[PDB]
């Protein structure tokens, strides 16, 4: 249940199984390859999801009849490679005029 | 002995009956090297009418442990068309759900080398072979040929 800790959308989750496994390029010789496994994996494992052809996979996507992912995808990718992670300004110091 | 066990096999009749039968002519067809042994693994296999066992052989390496048995045969002698004949019933035979499984293993190619290359018909059986296959189950693969580099 690993994508609830996040941004992918409930809808955006079976697109992202599918990056998971693609990325690893993992086995595909029976249904006790689940997807979990690869997700778990590709998540200690990040730099083998940022090699792949994801603007193919938007155009799939829009064959399959989705419109335009291009971005959603790339933000599935962001999230795989450190989930939720947040996007808050580092914290710093207050500057010396803040102070005054 | 490879001769023996595989024998013992064939003495149900009904093929490979169980997960321990497939999983034994596995391993034997991973020791298999003489036309006989091939011959017969593929009659066995033909034989075998179980769905199940007949996916096992194919998870079990079975596509590649064919097109192995297909390479060492060349690209085109006449004498290699009795090992063809049974290599492709047994094709033919087998229910593969996937067309990437046939990327994967290789065994494609060269059905359509030897259709090709000019007693069944060699030509025929591996024409017979090409159609079942572009029925196979939705895939599509994130293409790897990405030119961008990792994200560094």
């Amino acid at each position: 249940e690993v994508l609830d800790g996040s941004r992918v959308h409930p809808e955006t989750y079976e697109w992202a199984r599918k990056m998971a496994v693609d990325a690893l390029e993992y086995d595909e010789s029976a249904e006790d390859a689940n997807p979990a496994g690869a997700l778990e994996e590709i998540l200690e494992n990040p730099e083998r999801l940022k090699d792949l052809d994801l603007d193919a996979f938007a155009e799939e996507l829009e064959r399959q009849g989705y419109g335009d992912k291009h971005i959603t995808l790339y933000d599935i990718r962001a999230e795989l490679s450190c989930r939720y992670k947040d996007l808050r300004t580092a914290y710093r110091s207050p500057n010396t005029e803040e102070i005054f | 002995s490879v001769d023996g066990e595989l024998e013992a096999l064939m003495e149900n009749g009904e093929g490979l009956s169980d997960k321990n039968q497939v999983l034994s002519l596995s391993r034997l067809m991973v020791r298999i090297e003489t036309l006989e042994q091939k011959l017969t693994c593929l009659e066995l296999i033909q034989n075998t009418h179980s769905q199940s066992c007949l996916k096992s052989f194919l998870e079990r390496h079975g596509l590649s442990l064919l097109w192995i048995w297909m390479a060492e045969l060349g690209d085109g002698r006449e004498s290699n068309q009795k090992l063809q004949e049974e290599i492709i019933k047994t094709l033919e035979h087998l229910p593969i759900p996937t067309k990437n499984m046939l990327e994967e293993s290789k065994v494609l190619p060269i059905i359509q080398r030897w259709s090709q290359t000019k007693t069944v018909d060699i030509s025929d059986l591996a024409t017979k072979l090409l159609d079942s296959w572009k029925d196979l189950k939705e895939v599509y693969r994130i293409p790897k040929k990405s030119q961008t580099e990792k994200e560094n």
